[PDB]
């Protein structure tokens, strides 16, 4: 659910950390098992969504 | 077996087109493709009638003058109107800055000139792609010769009935030192500006924006800016300084003058050598060999 946030709606949801990624610049949302051939794909197709949001 | 198929097979089916929406964005409605095509036309000095004008207009002064915002800060608003080419909405921004006091014969007059952008291409063109400023100081450094050397071109025309072997010899220097500017000009306005402008033109049609601009710039190699080659840049200074003394000497003095080319004549003979030695260690270099030596040694 969570990785279906950054990929249908954007907004990113936190509770307690589970996520392997929390929260000018505007690019400091800290990133650092599944084929790594798409992780750090995620972590860039949603902060295009949440950079559109702001435009 | 474990074949992660389920999660990817929904997923890069909307990677690919939410990516080539989000590009298509800019080209389409915030004309990425137009400002470099418009920075290239201000800082890179590629249209005429607008550096000549710009430089043609700070050069006619030379301390305390000079430097407050009053007239140099308006100098650029005299230019652009000469332009004949912006006065559009990317036209301003274009804030003539200083970052140097100086104090008080030398080819070094310290000066920015930096673009402005807003926030939603703010993200792509980094604040330190400053790079420009850097290849920029060269760019408008060189045209201090082609002006200054137009002026003693211009200053001996008045002066013509004078005609004996003191002044004939004399004019030959200038057309022996103005040649060795316009083809070290002329390598500049290939490299910097057509070649490496023929990538990143060709090379475009979100992430790989940054890489392909930061690319692109990288402009500083071809330029002769990067510390690996710097001792081939030292020596142009040599060669640049003693065309400025050329023009201090506007035949009281000639014999002053006589040395000054005969040591003009060493130091461009000494490039020849350093650059030769400098094949065997870069492709870029080897077109200016071809450029500095033509029928001759």
């Amino acid at each position: 659910r969570f990785i279906h946030d950054w990929v249908y709606s954007g907004v990113f949801r936190d509770a307690y950390g589970e996520f392997m990624i929390q929260v000018k610049l505007y690019w400091t949302h800290g990133y650092v098992v599944f084929l790594k051939h798409i992780a750090h794909d995620i972590y860039v197709c949603g902060k295009t969504i949440n950079l559109l949001k702001l435009c | 077996v474990l074949m992660k198929r389920s999660i990817t097979a929904p997923l890069a089916a909307h990677i690919s087109l939410v990516n080539k929406a989000a590009v298509d964005y800019f080209f389409v409605e915030l004309h990425l493709e137009a400002h470099y095509e418009a920075l290239r036309h201000f800082l890179l000095m590629e249209d005429g009638e607008f550096a000549q004008s710009l430089s043609d207009l700070l050069f006619e002064k030379l301390p305390g003058e000079l430097l407050n915002p009053l007239v140099l800060n308006s100098v650029l608003s005299k230019a652009l109107q000469c332009s004949l080419h912006g006065d559009t909405p990317h036209a301003s921004n274009l804030s003539l800055a200083l970052k140097y006091l100086p104090e008080v014969p030398d080819v070094l007059s310290c000066l920015e000139l930096r673009y402005k952008v807003d926030w939603p291409l703010n993200i792509v063109i980094t604040e330190g792609c400053s790079k420009y400023s850097g290849v920029f100081s060269f760019l408008l450094q060189l045209k201090l010769m082609m002006w200054a050397l137009k002026d003693v071109c211009f200053h001996l025309k008045r002066t013509a009935m004078a005609g004996s072997v003191q002044f004939r010899q004399l004019q030959l220097f200038k057309h022996e030192m103005q040649h060795f500017v316009k083809v070290i000009q002329g390598y500049i306005a290939n490299q910097i500006l057509h070649v490496t402008w023929c990538e990143f033109r060709a090379r475009l049609a979100l992430e790989e924006i940054q890489r392909a601009h930061a690319e692109y710039l990288h402009a500083v190699f071809r330029g002769l800016l990067t510390e690996k080659a710097a001792p081939v840049m030292n020596v142009i200074h040599s060669i640049f300084s003693l065309v400025l003394k050329f023009r201090s000497q506007l035949h009281p003095n000639f014999a002053l003058m006589q040395q000054s080319y005969n040591t003009f004549k060493y130091y461009s003979h000494f490039l020849f050598k350093v650059v030769t030695k400098l094949v065997n260690r870069q492709p870029h270099l080897e077109d200016f060999l071809l450029r500095i030596n033509f029928n001759n040694y």
